[PDB]
């Protein structure tokens, strides 16, 4: 729901934001300990 | 030269540029690669296949340093000069662009060089490259930069008491007087065997590539496979022919036995692998092992056929490297059974993976498919057997291909969407070059 | 009560002194020993001007002190990770002791970033932290590594700040988790580039300058005058040193 | 009287300028010297001629600006500083009569960076450390001893206000302002601690012995009392002074004392001592070497790096 | 913790055994210097000089005088660094 | 860094001058290359790694000598002098890989050249055994060479500052033997000789 | 001797003085005295090696013809030569 | 993901505390015995070089396989009171 | 750009030529043997320049000694910067209109990596010690002692911050309202005699500075006369 | 998430009784995730306390001589007997401490504190003297009052 833009494109960082930022780490898988054993 | 010698001092004005306006850093990070480019471009458009087997010809007095082009140096010069942009488009730090720049500036003289001991020289400049771009801290293994950098100094190493003896023999160290004088071919020849099938993966001094080649990121990657083995085949064709046939008539028996091997070697041992990248590695040793005995085979078009395996594995396998890089990437993993459902998810990254999976397999309108026909008539001329048995482990490695691309795309849906623009972007040569050579690479 | 007099200085007392108000250009130094603690720095490093560092100072890398930046390391050590970025007009102190019992000595680690009008005192900093304007850290808390914290937000003394996430609020409370991205790359970006403006302010580093011209034309026009002074400060001042003796011992007995 | 206090020539004696210059070597040197003096000028000026627009700034240096005087206004009260004639050359160009110079006790101390104008009294001990605005204008600013203005602190006044009453700044003896605290309009009374990047706004007092808690805002007209913390934006009360914490304030003035007083003595050195300060550590670092070939002839003072008496 | 709880002990034992004053049987494991033995400061000095002497340490006199008994003397070796 | 230079310069100019003997000396050099390339990889002091490096690089002076033209002894010393020069009045740890690379015998810098007419006149008498046990040597040297490279390049930035003036009183000496890279230029030529 | 040694002489002043203010912290253009005085000094001192070239070849033509090699003198011209290659 | 170390923590040190409970001595003698063998006794080799390949070779891999390294050298002659 | 790439070579040949100069007459002093060129005199400047770069001052405009500009500075007519004040502008431009006041050690500037170019209204009042990083404000806004506004945040012309506030990120506040909090939030709308208050405070400021600069000058002239 | 009481120092303070080579009995505060001889550092141990590492790519690390009594043993992390690390390990054994041996003797840089911690105590382990480099040795002799704490820098080099 956050706001990682502005109404005239200029990305935001949002480092402040309270909303969780989508990012390139966005859709990283959650690794099996097993698998990674 | 002058021009060479303008772009060189260019392409250094990367650490001159102030951090502070990123935008014109990559600006002048993209152009310096995209000019030499464009530079072989006139060159081909120079070039004249009606006139001499060498043109362009310069020397740099009494220094060595002879560079002549043929259609082999011109052709991969131009593959080359496409797959650069790609690899700076996957960058974010000034270190990798000048290491990278200074790659590319080395395999480009390299390329055309005509001299033994220059081909020597310059070849194996990048060695400490390599190493600091394999071991990368936070992501790369120190290991398997340890393992190629001993591996290239090992064969070098081999080959420079041959280097030095020929030369004292023949007083001179340039290709056209290398062929022209008698030499105890032996001594010689062994060190080119050892050297060139130390780039080129054969069995069974290969085992650095696997680890290098994965631990490697995407720009190195693709540079990795696209490049130094090429470096081999362009080697033996420039070389090892031209100087000592008769090492290499007596040889040919051991060459092509141990050719085989390492395909079927590495046809069987890649369908065992559980992770893409390793899958994408042992890919490439299959296409140099049937390089090299396209090479040896000499029987009625070998240069241009063993020429034409080269553009198309490096044109092709890059584009699995581009989409390995992509999922891992947006992924942070490479490991085989987090991969499900792609197609869903990533409609034309999948429909992209299919295509170079198909081009990897050589099938028909593809430059891959009259690669391996011209390298199997070659054979095939030589002798009927060995035609016969690249032609029965066809199916082996589709094998592979088709199993790991079905499970990873197919299924479950689950991990990342499509591709974005310069995802696309990256991948539009590689498939247009394709393309444009599976339809009328002549005329 | 102190006398603003010291016999046993390092280097020996001051034999003439003078008057803030008898000033009449400033002559404020940027960096200066206090006593027998001084200051250790990189050959690269940028110091604004107006920035103000003193004594027993450590500095790494490539870290940053800003415009009117204070590192006062009077009452103990302080340390500077290395490319490490303190912006505008902030302070980074110490105390004598603390609560907590660890030392007082104000840490801060590698590639940690600061904003304008910050007060860093008897705190350990870990690498790899934003700290937000407006924004304090009391003597003898620690923030862990891989952090964010907002501007505006108040550290108690000899609290935590738990890694891997985003705080904030007067006092400090959780906010959200920061994202694996996040920790990867953007505090070194934010590193990257606060170092990469102390770099450019340095490459026009004129210095020492120009201005003692003037300064020197007024001592020349003085000479002129013959009423500037010459003072020989070694003998003087072992002349000082000879009457604190005497004056010390004659009061013993 | 070290070892050779009639032998060393002037020139060891006095590195900052060299005296007058006798022979015919030393005449033409300083000739040929003034020549590169003016060669390098001229070469410095036509590059920043041709530089262009930036070049046009040059090095000047800063006004010693910590006592800057105000404006006597006849509305203003002078109750902290104290009216001055101007210098003769402000009256007769730009009609300037009187002007009012802050009131400072001469055992106080101010760095060299402040930024402290006009009507401002200063207790006797009480300090004003590095980066600090004391702008004493409109009003009064009255400063109690043995209290400190932490850095970049923002002291200052209001003339006019929402409700139109012009309230001076009274701050007690042994009073303690922290580190980028902000002043405005409010009275502090005795041995009292205010924190480090606090905001105090206007009408504002505080009862002697009571604590601001550090960041905390101060709402606009309100009274804190005695034996009480508060904390907040704006603050709330929370918590009464625990025994130890009055002694905590104590201790706080003494330190902070002491530290004025040392930061007073390393700030108040004059540029040639400075210089001499800095030949003798490069001397003493020379003679850091066990090696050195005077240390089995010559003895020399740790201080002042000159023999005292030979070794044997 | 620096030694073992029992070799300790044993040595202890031993080198309690060879006293004249002392009864061989009357000496326990753990027991008093005071109530048990009927042993005065002195003679705990004596004890602990023994004690050390076969350690080969140093206590300097304070933490003696802490010393009181058998368990005191075996926790108080067992406690230094410094142990053989 | 005055020991690594001067005596061994002037032994080997007064062997080169006034000295000859009738027999060998190729076990002794066999001692040498193989002890010091098995030392310095095993060694974790860099002292003692750069002294097993000097035994190395004296061997390989030593097979040098023991085949005669001396010509390749004498720049490969001038290059190796040049690297000691360089090394022991280092203050920036950026360059201190370099001296690595120009001891590891990498192509683009003198060091590989110095060492490569050395294995070219090995090999014009046929020198066959001493040649391979240099080359093997020259290959365990990259070792622990990638060693010294990821110890001093992979790190952060960091040189101290100068407080008792002398302000890196070492920079022209410093950057002047930077200058090696250059050099080759003038080197392939039948320079020496 | 070779054509272009001074310029490979300038050049690695250039790269000298870059160097130089690496070593320092400083920009790397700052101090252009350096750069000059760099320059002037690898100008010359390639210079050198370029005639130094030249004479021991001339030295290598003098031994080898005084020992009693002769040599045809359509080589001769290989030693026997300042060339400006 | 991090593998284990095998075995337990208190063997493991117990066996790198195997045979360290002993003063070093001085290099010197081991120094000064090497230089004195090589001056008395090197010439022996004067002989081997014209010695046929085949010999030297094998006398080579002896050598290199009889060697016994210097560091990390223990003996159970180190710790007992009696022959 | 190539007419900056032509400002840049320019002020790049002019720095070096000032480099040889100045230190060639340090090597003068050195031959006259006196060392005033040593001293560690404070470099602090009002007016610092990013290469071509230079801020543009209305001569109606003022700036302190203490306070600084630095970066392609644009302030307005009858505009005020106060004491130990910092703006920034040479990494992103900074446009200051008439009549606007950047009070003692208070900060207007834009040093986030993204931050765009900053915009100030005119009457804008920013209160003492208050941090502005990209943002843009319109006229007549109490901008609060100590308080913290962020990046591409729009100060709608009219509104009120409260001292010691914090303005997050890209959070446009509407024209007449008064805002506190850390979380800043509406708090009511601006009274009448509030905002009569706010539109009488400018001129006041005005005076002042034009004093401040009379009693500057007067020192600068005290100075002059030390040398002069 | 819910009314978890704020973080504060005290929840991860972790002390130890260190007794020094003279017999003086020292309190230290030790922190989770942090090792022994960095706090041992911290408290104002002379430089003589401690010794580069003798391993590759480590010998940044410095290291004090303790000894660990029974009850903590299994504390101690393991470290393979046959890797290079546990060469190194052993290569300090074999110099540094030499007949000073104890079977209570280890290295405080394996010693990553936790809760268990708490409470524990450990004294100083005599060394031989020693000599790394130029600008960093070891007489042997246990006389000075410069703090490990005040070198700027570790220089390897
Ligand atoms: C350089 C010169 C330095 C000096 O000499 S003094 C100048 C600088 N000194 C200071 O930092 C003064 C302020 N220090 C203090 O924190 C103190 O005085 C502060 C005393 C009231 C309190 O600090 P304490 O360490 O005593 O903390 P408390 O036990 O009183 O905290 C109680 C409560 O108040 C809250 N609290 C505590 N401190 C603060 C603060 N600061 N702000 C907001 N809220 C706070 C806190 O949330 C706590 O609740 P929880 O954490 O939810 O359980
Ligand atoms: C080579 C040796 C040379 C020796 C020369 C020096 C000889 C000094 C001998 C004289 C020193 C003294 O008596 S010193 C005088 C000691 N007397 C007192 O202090 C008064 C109270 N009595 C005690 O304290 C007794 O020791 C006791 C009752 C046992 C208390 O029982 P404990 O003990 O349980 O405590
Ligand atoms: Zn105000």
């Amino acid at each position: 729901e956050a706001k990682q833009f502005t109404p005239d494109g200029k990305y935001m960082p949002g480092i402040f934001s309270k909303a969780k930022p989508l990012d390139r780490s966005t859709q990283w898988v959650h690794k099996n300990p097993y698998i990674e054993a | 030269m002058f021009i060479s010698v303008l772009l060189i001092l260019f392409a250094l004005c990367v650490t001159l540029i102030p951090e502070a306006h990123y935008h014109m850093v990559r600006v002048w990070s993209f152009v310096a690669t995209i000019i030499p480019m464009w530079v072989v471009t006139w060159m081909w458009w120079n070039f004249d296949a009606s006139g001499h087997g060498l043109q362009m010809l310069v020397i740099l007095g009494r220094s060595h340093l002879a560079f002549g082009i043929d259609g082999v140096a011109l052709s991969l010069m131009l593959l080359t000069t496409v797959l650069f942009p790609i690899c700076m488009m996957l960058l974010r730090t000034v270190a990798g662009f000048m290491t990278f720049i200074l790659l590319e500036v080395l395999v480009l003289s390299a390329l055309c060089v005509l001299d033994l001991l220059g081909f020597y020289i310059l070849f194996e400049a990048s060695l400490i490259l390599l190493f600091l771009l394999i071991g990368r801290a936070p992501y790369g293994s120190l290991e398997a930069a340890y393992k190629i950098v001993l591996y290239t100094m090992a064969g070098s190493l081999v080959l420079l008491p041959t280097l030095f003896m020929i030369y004292s023999e023949c007083g001179t160290t340039n290709v056209l007087y290398m062929t022209c004088a008698y030499n105890h071919q032996t001594v010689l020849g062994w060190g080119l065997l050892a050297v060139l099938a130390v780039k080129i993966p054969l069995m069974p001094v290969h085992l650095w590539l696997p680890e290098a080649h994965v631990a490697a990121p995407t720009a190195g990657s693709v540079l990795l496979a696209g490049v130094l083995l090429k470096l081999g085949g362009i080697g033996f064709l420039r070389f090892m022919l031209p100087v000592v046939p008769e090492f290499c008539v007596s040889v040919f028996p051991l060459v092509s036995t141990l050719c085989l091997v390492s395909f079927l070697f590495s046809t069987l041992s890649t369908l065992r692998q559980i992770d893409l990248k390793k899958i994408v590695a042992y890919s490439s040793i299959a296409h140099m092992s049937m390089v090299t005995l396209a090479i040896f085979s000499q029987s009625e078009f070998s240069a241009y056929s063993s020429s034409f395996l080269m553009i198309a594995h490096g044109l092709i396998s890059p584009a699995l490297f581009l989409i390995v890089g992509i999922l891992y990437d947006r992924a942070h993993t490479k490991f085989i059974l987090y991969f499900s459902g792609l197609g869903a998810s990533m409609p034309i990254g999948s429909t992209l993976f299919f295509l170079f999976t198909l081009g990897n397999l050589a099938f028909p309108l593809f430059p891959n498919f009259i690669a391996e026909v011209l390298c199997m008539v070659s054979i095939f001329a030589v002798h009927e057997l060995l035609a016969y048995v690249f032609c029965v482990c066809q199916v082996l490695g589709a094998a592979y291909g088709f199993w790991a691309f079905n499970r990873v795309v197919h299924g479950l849906p689950r991990g990342p969407a499509d591709v974005t623009r310069t995802e696309f972007h990256t991948v539009l040569p590689l498939l247009i070059g394709a393309v444009w050579l599976g339809i009328k690479p002549m005329a | 009560g102190v006398s603003s007099q010291f016999f046993d200085a390092p280097n020996g007392p001051s034999v003439k002194q003078v008057l803030i108000e008898d000033e009449w250009y400033n002559r404020q130094r940027s960096i200066f020993p206090l006593l027998d603690k001084e200051p250790y720095y990189p050959v690269d490093v940028f110091v604004a001007p107006n920035a103000v560092v003193c004594g027993d100072v450590d500095i790494y890398g490539g870290a940053s002190v800003f415009f009117g930046a204070v590192l006062r390391g009077d009452l103990n050590k302080i340390r500077l990770g290395n490319r490490s970025a303190i912006l505008d007009r902030a302070v980074v102190h110490a105390a004598r002791a603390v609560p907590t019992g660890l030392n007082a000595a104000t840490l801060i680690g590698e590639k940690v970033t600061v904003e304008p009008y910050a007060v860093l005192r008897s705190c350990r900093v870990e690498p790899k932290v934003i700290i937000g304007a407006r924004s304090v850290v009391c003597e003898g808390a620690v923030v862990e590594s891989e952090s964010i914290l907002a501007p505006n937000s108040v550290v108690p003394p000899a609290r935590r700040i738990p890694s891997g996430e985003l705080w904030g609020g007067s006092p400090a409370k959780f906010i959200r988790k920061l994202t694996d991205h996040e920790r990867d790359r953007v505090l070194d970006d934010v590193s990257t580039h606060y170092h990469n403006l102390a770099t450019m302010f340095r490459r026009e580093a004129l210095e020492p300058g120009t201005a003692w011209r003037d300064v020197e034309a007024w001592r020349q026009k003085l000479v002129d005058q013959g009423e500037y002074e010459w003072i020989n400060f070694r003998e003087q001042k072992y002349l000082m040193r000879l009457q604190h003796e005497a004056e010390a011992l004659e009061k013993l007995t | 009287m070290s070892l050779f206090k009639s032998s060393l020539p002037a020139g060891f004696l006095f590195p900052y300028r060299h005296p007058k210059a006798k022979g015919l070597v030393e005449g033409t040197l300083y000739g040929l010297g003034s020549l590169f003096r003016g060669v390098g000028a001229a070469l410095d000026e036509l590059g920043s001629m041709v530089q262009g627009p930036q070049g046009s700034v040059k090095d000047h240096v800063q006004p010693n600006l910590a006592f800057a005087p105000v404006h006597r206004k006849p509305d203003v009260p002078v109750n902290a500083g104290q009216v001055v004639p101007a210098p003769p050359a402000a009256a007769r160009t730009l009609k300037i009569k009187e002007v009012v110079v802050p009131n400072k006790h001469s055992t106080a101390f101010v760095a060299a960076n402040a930024n402290v104008l006009g009507n401002v009294k200063l207790g006797a001990g009480s300090s004003v450390w590095y980066g600090a605005v004391l702008r004493g204008d409109v009003n009064g600013i009255e400063v109690g001893a043995n209290s400190n203005i932490q850095d970049n602190a923002i002291v200052h006044v209001s003339k006019y206000s929402m409700d139109g009453t012009a309230r001076p700044t009274v701050i007690g003896n042994n009073v303690t302002i922290g580190h980028a605290a902000t002043v405005h309009a409010c009275t502090i009374e005795d041995n009292c601690l205010v924190g480090m990047g606090a905001t105090v706004l206007d009408g504002a007092t505080v009862k002697s012995g009571s604590i601001v808690a550090a960041g905390a805002v101060v709402p606009p007209n309100t009274t804190i009392p005695s034996g009480q913390v508060w904390a907040g934006s704006p603050a709330k009360f929370l918590r009464h002074l625990e025994p130890e914490e009055a002694s905590f304030i104590g201790k706080s003035a003494s330190c902070y004392a002491e530290l004025s007083a040392i930061h007073k003595f390393e700030q108040s050195k004059t540029f040639e001592e400075q210089y001499t300060e800095s030949c003798i550590i490069k001397d003493r670092a020379a003679l850091a070497d066990p090696s050195n070939s005077v240390h089995q002839m010559w003895e020399y003072d740790s201080q002042t790096a000159l023999v005292a008496r030979a070794k044997r | 913790g620096f030694l073992d709880k029992d070799s300790v002990t044993e040595r202890v034992l031993h080198v309690t055994k060879h006293f004249e004053k002392i009864d061989a049987s009357k000496v326990s494991p753990a027991a008093s210097f005071e109530k048990d033995l009927g042993l005065d400061s002195l003679d705990v000095v004596e004890l602990v000089m023994a004690l050390e002497e076969e350690f080969g340490l140093e206590i300097p006199d304070a933490e003696a005088d802490k010393i009181a008994s058998v368990g005191d003397a075996i926790n108080y070796i067992c406690s230094n660094p410094m142990a053989k | 860094l005055y020991l690594s230079t001067a005596p061994k310069l002037s032994l080997f100019t007064f062997w080169a001058s006034s000295w000859h003997h009738d027999f060998s000396v190729g076990v002794f050099i066999l001692f040498s290359m193989f002890i010091g390339s098995i030392g310095a990889y095993g060694q974790p002091a860099l002292r003692s790694l750069f002294a097993y490096s000097t035994i190395n690089e004296i061997g390989l002076l030593l097979l040098a000598v023991e085949t005669a033209g001396f010509h390749t002894l004498y720049q490969h010393l001038g290059i190796y002098i040049i690297t000691q020069l360089l090394l022991w009045n280092l203050t920036d740890k950026r360059l201190f890989a370099l001296c690595a690379v120009s001891l590891a015998g990498l192509p683009p810098f003198a060091g590989f050249f110095g060492k490569a007419w050395i294995f070219w006149h090995a090999m014009s008498v046929q020198a066959f055994s001493l040649l391979a046990a240099a080359l093997f040597c020259t290959l365990l040297s990259l070792v622990y060479y990638l060693r010294v490279i990821r110890l001093f390049w992979t790190a952060p930035v960091h040189t101290a500052a100068s407080f008792t003036g002398a302000p890196n009183q070492t920079t022209l000496t410093s950057a002047c033997a930077v200058a090696l890279a250059f050099a080759p230029v003038m080197l392939v030529k039948p320079f020496v000789i | 001797g070779w054509a272009y040694s001074g310029e490979w002489g300038m050049l690695a002043g250039f790269c000298f003085g870059t160097l130089k203010n690496v070593q320092e912290g400083k920009a790397w253009f700052r101090r252009p005295y350096i750069h000059g005085a760099g320059m002037i000094a690898g100008y010359y001192l390639f210079k050198a090696a370029a005639d130094w070239e030249d004479e021991a070849l001339k030295r290598i033509i003098t031994r080898y013809e005084r020992k009693g090699y002769a040599i045809p003198e359509d080589r001769k011209e290989l030693f026997a030569a300042n060339q400006y290659k | 993901y991090k593998p284990e170390v095998p075995g337990n923590t208190v063997d493991n040190w117990t066996e790198l505390r195997a045979s360290w409970n002993k003063e070093r001595a001085s290099s010197l003698g081991t120094n000064y015995y090497l230089n004195v063998a090589v001056m008395g006794f090197a010439y022996w080799l004067n002989e081997a070089y014209y010695f046929p390949p085949r010999t030297l070779y094998v006398g080579a891999l002896v050598f290199f396989a009889l060697y016994v390294r210097k560091a990390y050298f223990s003996t159970p002659y180190a710790f007992k009171h009696e022959y | 750009n190539p007419i900056n790439g032509l400002k840049t070579i320019l002020h790049r040949v002019g720095f070096a030529m000032r480099e040889s100069g100045q230190a060639l007459e340090r090597v003068g002093c050195r031959l006259q043997g006196v060392y005033s060129f040593e001293e560690k005199l404070n470099r602090h400047a009002t007016v610092l320049p990013m290469r071509h770069n230079v801020p543009s001052l209305d001569k109606t405009s003022w700036v302190a000694p203490s306070g600084m500009v630095s970066g392609s500075v644009t302030l307005g007519e009858n505009s005020s910067v106060w004491y130990g004040a910092i703006v920034r502008g040479d990494f992103q431009p900074v446009v200051v209109g008439s009549n606007s006041n950047i009070q003692d050690a208070a900060y207007v500037g834009a040093t986030s990596e993204f931050s765009g170019p900053v915009t100030i209204g005119d009457n804008v009042s920013v209160g003492h010690g208050a941090v502005l990083k990209g943002c843009t404000v319109g006229d007549n806004v109490l901008i609060g002692m100590n308080s913290i506004i962020s990046e591409h945040a729009e100060i709608q012309s009219g509104a009120v911050i409260a001292a010691g506030s914090y303005v997050e990120e890209g959070t446009t506040v509407p024209s007449g309202e008064v805002w506190a909090g850390s979380p800043a939030k509406k708090l009511r709308d601006v009274r009448a005699g509030e905002a009569e208050y706010l539109k009488s405070l400018p001129g006041r400021y005005t005076e002042l500075a034009g004093e401040h600069k009379g009693i500057m000058k007067v020192l600068k002239m005290k100075q002059a006369e030390y040398f002069a | 998430h819910g009314p978890a009481q704020t973080p504060t120092v005290f929840d991860k303070l972790v002390e130890v009784t260190v007794v020094d080579m003279n017999g003086i009995r020292h309190r230290v505060r030790g922190l989770q995730g942090q090792s022994l001889a960095q706090a041992l550092v911290e408290y104002g141990f002379p430089d003589t306390y401690f010794f580069p590492n003798m391993g590759f790519y480590t010998q940044h690390i410095v290291d004090a001589h303790v000894f660990v009594p029974k009850e903590f043993w299994g504390k101690v992390q393991n470290v393979d007997p046959e890797s290079d690390d546990g060469l190194a390990v052993k290569r300090m054994f074999r110099d540094i401490v030499q007949d000073y041996q104890r079977d209570t003797s280890f290295f405080a840089s394996y010693i990553t504190l936790g809760a268990e911690h708490n409470g524990m105590t450990v004294g100083i382990g005599p060394i031989k003297p020693w000599i790394l480099h130029s600008e960093w040795a070891f007489a042997g002799v246990h006389d000075s009052r410069n703090k490990q704490f005040d070198k700027p820098t570790v220089e390897i080099w």
